[PDB]
């Protein structure tokens, strides 16, 4: 049974996660935020939250909605690297796979800094804390995949997952370590993570991995470059729309092909029938992250914690930008489901 | 002496009542704690006033109870002073397999069934007399375990 | 695995020596029931008394660490949950309780039994019954204090989220305790008419 | 006696055990997973609910084939029984209880998948109901054998 | 930097580094970082950049 | 006897036993990981409903040759019965029960591929049906195996 | 009665059991393994459907090589046979039954990938079948082993 | 003799080696587990050092509940003793050795995440106190067991 | 007889058995790996397929040693062979059998490394040889083992 | 004799091989543990070198405690020691050995965790050493067991 | 006779059997992993195939040794051998067979790592060379072994 | 022949083959370690190879107690031996190849790091080889163990 052995290493780390979890905003925080009309109120509200005093290093006239957004991702960030810290064995190695999603986030962000002929110092100060390696920085000696692997990525935890550079060169690469990743991380909880969260990991990443599919198939009709054979190596082959749907979208060149195509699961009909895409899989994601929630001895918890932090911290800064600039009609346009 | 009761048949009929009421404890805390795992899923997202939720820990209860009913009827036809024969050490251990196991059975599939539906009938109240139907299917397990669990207590004895 | 091999081995080492001795004619030579009539009924009563009292605190110690984890986990954010989360502690103390109560009722009976009446009816059924329900009190207390422990981790865990959603999940602790005091309740009755050595 | 010595009721006791003990098994496992499909299913459609029940009732009826073959070998059992007649009625309790837990993981897993697809497609229905009809004449087959087998238990037997 | 050097050169690197004994206050980090001095080799004025 | 052992019947209720048993496993296993495929591809094409049901049949056609060998094996099954009857009824239920078994591996899982493959393909049905046709015959080789063993089991069988 | 007992059945029994069975498991294994790479080829290329059943032929093949063993064996089968005979045909038995196993393992991977590969390769179907044939020949070995076996069963035999 | 075979001390040697084994491998495991959460606690709240230390002394406690009873146990021991004697030595050290191994395996998970907490929340180092008195308590439970058994070893035994 | 009971001519036909049962599963491990590794690079190089055919036919010469041996061994048994003669009948056969399993793993391994090594290089495919030769000695010292037991098994041996 | 026979030595042999067997892989562990934190450690913080070595020296210790114990079963064993004489030879053995690898456990963990902290907190080695401490006392206690049985190895003890 | 039971040469025959399977396992694992290596390294350097089959030569080695035990054993294998014969037989098979085996694995194991680090830095050759020679010796220590024992298995030896 | 049994050189045989058996598998897990580490090691820093090569030296000084122990045991196996002797030797056996399997286990895992980490440190070179030492002393205290076990083999026995 689930509860029989969880305990012994994660009993301490998932109950830190369910306090996490309690102090995500409820819908009458939500609600309260949005009665804002300035952001000093906004910080007022917010500090009746478990955000608390985060804030108060920043004066009233230097907030910003971009100071709200980073203050709350690093308190985000302190909590998950905390978690990470007393995790062992295991729990180690997923809250590490974890981090890999931001691993390639950073690597895709020094790339393109360095192609872009940016600040290095300014790529660094603005790579994400999680998913920080120590051979970061040199990601900015090249342009080139090969002579950055060789160079770094080739010693990263990344490396596995590789198996000059322009804008769509790197999109490419970095939607190709997203699948090799997704696939990786899903390998890795079907066969060292206990049942329940076993599951619930399987179906969050068949999620992520669908949320991908999704958007690559509808992204390269309005291209030219992404081959058919492309967009093979970019779909990940772990979700509900793998293999049916996702051979579907490979070959799609049509709107109408991928909403056929999306016609086939019952998890994602109507999302291109109605209303925006990434409404309904921000709107699913928080559902299932809900879901997760629900079991008591899985380490899934810390994943849909911590997506439901990135959602949160997504709402607030949302709200945030729908006080700055005014713009009151859209500012309940936030995905809620605690 | 007597064949039919050599003096290791009580080792048998005390293995019956070993079998049923650890089996029994073991399918319902099975059914219990799942259950109760269901009840805390509940809890901080849809908090109820009356408790329904209840149900399945009460028939996980209740799957101990089997267990409990076959073992204290095993135990009382076990005497130091009595002809035990191995036929009803046989028909014990038998006894307490058939009602252990089988409660063991119904604890795993409420506990299942509770752990997932408690929260959707909770949610909503239409969902209620079909996750108790199958609730009701998961105690009849143990019910009939006890049931045969009763007639070879009664076939052993005479 | 090499777990699993073992398994495998020991199942076909056994179905080839039993059908080895049922083939030769010496079926009988695996006599069960011999081997528990000349067994010391003292080996029997003795393992039953401490498999009583180890597994009855093997369940108890289980379910504090799974409660205690979770209390400690959950209070990091909601301290206050940990006075009345202790009533978890006590009932998974209670299986605990149980177990050496068991183990002193029985001992009681370990008396030293004549040499000529060893292997009486009196003196094997106090080994079997002894045994047998220091296996029940002591197998279902560790089941009932891993249960409550269980339930105890979600209680405080639910304690946390919300103060009013305690008292549903201690109400299913109770009925997680109340498999223990079952466990105590038959082995009581199985010794019931066990009379010490004589 | 030779024919009957005084352990032969040992593999009756044992036929029963196991008649209640692999039907209960395969009945839970059934009754648990087509379950789950159930809750999983009506969060959606609650008037399906009624017609996804019928994989835990071929379940239970699994449970009831182990029952009943565990009644009539109780019924068999007897303190000066045959071997043979023992060895008879553990092949029923065998055959009848791993029949029907080999009918109630296809039931379970079937009616899983059924249901979670019938949530999706009313016609998908008569297709679960056929599907699960085949996994039950399983535990069908595993009864009619421990009935053949208990009624040759005490036919021309030698005390 | 010496197993990077090693990589981007393909082998065929002559890396010496020396232990500098005193630890050396560095101002980005407000630490005192034990340092060294390396010296690597190479001809082409490519592989000199980089 | 010596060549009538009082334990001889215990062979020939366990291969009576077997023969359903693991039959019913192997039709179990072939009908669960069909019906999954089956549920699978009609929650979209309820039109290849009747046409993917054949592996569940040929499963179940499995277990009925489990059944038949289970009967047979069961009607020549006595208390003083031979030792090599009883080898003969527990080889002819092991080989009918366990090549069942492995046929019903393989029609679950070409099964199942096959009726995934067939609602994009239409023409993957007729190399499903040689591919299981193929599963099948091993279960028919057990049968008839076990037929074999079965006749001679009381032939030239005295004592 | 001393060299032919009455348990010497048992062995040639058990041997005609496993000829078939093993040689069945192989064969199933084979076949799966063949009818899922089939079925995954198919789908795009049903053109080659009756190309790539070879596979499955081959473990039919290995299915046949049981069978036929099974039957002598079956035949060679008597009540007061030999303990010499029981165990030569326990030794055919297990001989065409594991071998059977291996064959059919190497025909299901082989077949697999090679009806994979021959949908991108038109000219790697050759090389499909040069490795199915090894990987049959080995079945083949088996029953040459048994075949001699059976052979020896009866011949000289008091 | 009947009464006192001559394998009747390897009873009391391996209850005294069971005694001494199980509860020092309670002590190991709560020692390391809560040695290394004092270790991960103490790197960032060192002051919390000394105050952290409780697991590891009440995990030493199991150890030596385990050292008393092999003390009492081995004093118990002779070569002559009865079969009597070496099953009650025999329930002696088991009894304090699985005690304590549960008591120590909880010493264990509970300090660890106690401390860490503690780190977090100072106001739960009381309650992991408690919860660590409640831990050592099995173990002293076992201990009372094996002290019942040993006063009893000696009673009338010839 | 002491030295030749009935029971020795078990240990012969194991022997026998294990000889060819072994080397064969050596083998099909053997051929598995190298056409997986086959069947994965003549894709692209379908010229190379009569070359990277060679750890197939290796992995068959193994399964040719234990087909000697079993022969070699199935020749020399008899009813009243000793117990002598079945041990070194027992010994060859395994000294063959798992001496061709090792060999035949070793074969799998490395021809599947050779044989994607020489889609990428063609100058591997001589040092392949080398390694696949380096596992063929493998099986050949199990069968010089073998035949050298089996030329005294019956070499000085009384009845 | 009935209190000596020929196998007493036997479990006086084992005894004595056990503890230094399980003292050795308990010191072995903690070794092994110890030592990839302190080469981890030291990477970076060479000075700490000598000062991080103590928990391989405490593992050490560990296996000089099972040295101990076996040098006294060894000079305590015999031809014809008493059967209680290797009992309580082979009670001591695992005594200290099964202590010892607990204790060992212990301190590897302990050890390296507590390497590894004191590199980035100097305060933490007093407490790495204390907690160490109460590591190596378990095998310390597992030595006084071990020699007060060892003690009463040959008291009161007859041929 | 009373030492020189009809099962002595079992032992023997066990030896010699397991000498060489254990040598060919280790020979084995070392060929695979070392041509794993080769094959993997050789794709970019194929000249350096002639030197990086040292791994494979060394495993061969090994399997050389075993031949050699099994030989010798099997050369003293008799029909009336002695049961301690029979006893030293098996301890040098054993001895050698998993010496070697242990061989094999590290050099297995060494030589995949020396290969794949030699294609980088050409003087790690010599390295390698020095660490499967130290990983060598092991199983020439354990055909030492087999070798004294195999020649006082005859030495004094009666009936 | 009741203080010598027949079988009483098993137990010499046994332990002197287990003496070179365990520690050749203790020195060949530390050669493939250290070896690895080497290997990675020597890639960059070809010229440290001869300084990394101690922990391998190590493991192979292990190997030699074990071989040293097998000569010593080997060389007072006898036919008629006594059962007590039997004992000893595989008590000797048994102590020095454990522990110095345990020993070698500690000398991989802390040669690979230590080997490592004086890749970056040579400070660091000096505590490897001290932890390295402490890993043998556990190989030692096996080897004195079994040595003084030897030395009480023989002595003051009778037959």
């Amino acid at each position: 049974m689930e509860g029989v052995y969880f305990n012994i290493d994660n009993g301490f780390i998932e109950g830190v996660v369910r306090g996490y979890r309690n102090g995500l905003l409820s819908n009458n925080q939500y609600i309260n935020l949005t009665q804002c009309d300035t952001l000093e109120d906004l910080k007022l509200q917010l500090s009746s939250t478990d955000y608390g005093n985060f804030l108060s290093s920043v004066s009233s006239e230097s907030l910003t909605t971009s100071l709200i957004q980073e203050y709350a991702s690093s308190k985000l960030y302190h909590e998950f690297n905390y978690i990470r810290d007393q995790s062992s064995g295991s729990t180690r190695k997923f809250m590490d796979y974890i981090t890999y999603g931001y691993m390639i986030d950073n690597v895709a962000l020094m790339i393109t800094g360095t192609i872009h002929d940016r600040d290095k110092g300014e790529i660094l100060q603005r790579c994400h804390p999680l998913g920080w390696f120590d051979t970061l920085p040199t990601l900015s000696v090249a342009t080139d995949l090969e002579s950055l692997y060789e160079t770094v990525l080739v010693d990263t935890p990344l490396a596995p997952y590789f198996k000059e550079l322009d804008d769509m060169n790197i999109e490419i690469i970095r939607n190709k370590l997203y699948k090799a990743y997704l696939e990786d991380f899903y390998n890795f909880v079907t066969e060292e993570i206990p049942e329940p969260a076993k599951e619930c990991m399987q179906t969050l990443l068949g999620f992520e991995a669908d949320r991908r599919s999704i958007n690559i198939a509808l992204n390269s009709l309005q291209s030219s470059d992404i081959d058919p054979d492309l967009k093979s190596d970019l779909l990940p082959n772990i979700g509900k729309l793998y293999p049916l749907a996702t051979f579907h979208l490979a070959q799609a060149q049509d709107f109408e092909g991928v909403r056929a195509a999306l016609a086939n699961v019952y998890e994602y009909r109507g999302f291109l029938e109605t209303g925006n895409l990434e409404d309904h899989f921000y709107q699913l994601e928080m559902e299932l992250c809900r879901d997760a929630f629900t079991q008591q001895f899985a380490i899934s918890t810390v994943w849909a914690w911590m997506k439901s932090k990135e959602q949160e911290v997504r709402n607030i800064t949302w709200i945030a930008e729908c006080i700055a600039q005014n713009q009151r009609e859209r500012i309940n346009n936030y995905i809620s489901v605690y | 002496s007597n064949i039919y009761a050599p003096l290791y048949a009580p080792f048998f009929g005390f293995a019956g009542c070993a079998a049923a009421m650890v089996l029994s404890c073991l399918g319902a805390a099975i059914g219990t704690a799942k259950s109760g795992i269901g009840i805390a899923g509940i809890g901080t997202f849809k908090p109820e006033l009356i408790m329904k939720s209840l149900i399945p820990v009460v028939m996980s209860g209740i799957l101990a109870i089997y267990g409990l009913v076959v073992a204290v009827l095993i135990a009382g036809n076990l005497s130091p002073t009595e002809d035990y024969t191995l036929f009803n050490g046989f028909m014990h251990l038998s006894c307490g397999l058939c009602v252990g196991f089988a409660c063991l059975s119904s604890g795993y599939a409420i506990g299942m069934v509770g752990d997932v539906g408690v929260r959707k009938y909770m949610h909503q109240p239409r969902l209620f007399v079909g996750i108790v139907l199958i609730l009701i299917f998961s105690e009849v397990l143990g019910l009939y375990g006890m049931i045969v669990a009763l007639i070879l207590n009664t076939r052993g004895s005479e | 695995s090499f777990s699993h091999f073992l398994y495998y081995l020991v199942l076909i080492v056994v179905i080839v020596y039993g059908l080895y001795k049922l083939f030769t004619g010496h079926g009988s030579d695996i006599n069960f029931g011999k081997f528990l009539l000349r067994t010391s009924p003292y080996m029997w009563a003795n393992l039953g008394i401490a498999l009583c009292v180890g597994l009855s605190v093997v369940g108890a110690a289980w379910g504090i660490f799974i409660t205690g984890s979770s209390m400690i986990g959950a209070g990091v954010r909601a301290p206050r949950i940990t006075t009345k989360n202790l009533i978890s502690i006590i009932f998974c103390e209670v299986v605990a309780i149980y177990g050496l109560i068991i183990a002193i009722v029985f001992s009681s009976k370990l008396t030293v039994a004549t040499a000529e009446n060893m292997y009486s009816k009196s003196n094997l059924y106090t080994g079997y019954s002894l045994f047998w329900a220091g296996i029940t009190v002591g197998a279902s207390n560790l089941i009932c204090g891993i249960a409550v422990g269980i339930t105890g981790a979600t209680a405080a865990i639910s304690d946390a989220a919300d103060s009013a959603l305690f008292v549903k999940i201690l109400v299913i602790e109770i009925f997680g305790s109340i498999l223990g005091l079952l466990g105590l309740i038959v082995g009581l009755l199985m010794a019931g008419k066990a009379s010490e050595f004589q | 006696t030779e024919l009957c010595p005084v352990y032969a009721p040992f593999f009756g006791a044992i036929g029963c055990a196991s008649a209640i003990i692999f039907t209960s098994l395969g009945a839970a496992y059934g009754t648990a997973k087509s379950g789950v499909g159930i809750c999983a299913t009506c969060v959606l459609r609650p008037d399906l609910l009624f017609k996804n029940i019928v994989p835990v009732i071929m379940a239970g009826i699994i449970a009831i084939y182990g029952l009943v073959v565990s009644v009539l070998v109780c019924y068999s059992l007897g303190q000066k029984q045959a071997l043979y007649t023992g060895f008879i009625q553990l092949g029923a309790g065998l055959s009848v209880g791993l029949s029907g837990l080999a009918a109630g993981f296809a039931i379970g897993i079937v009616g899983d998948a059924g249901v979670r697809g019938s949530s999706q497609q009313p016609r998908l229905f008569v297709g679960m109901i056929l599907i699960l009809i085949f996994a039950e004449v399983l535990g069908l087959y595993g009864l009619i054998v421990a009935l053949l087998l208990n009624s040759r238990a005490t036919q021309d037997v030698v005390c | 930097l010496e197993q990077i050097l090693w990589r981007v050169l393909r082998g065929n690197l002559f890396f010496k580094t020396v232990e500098i004994e005193q630890p050396v206050y560095d101002v980005k980090t407000r630490e005192y970082k034990h340092k060294n001095a390396f010296i690597v080799f190479s001809h082409g004025d490519l592989i000199i950049k980089r």
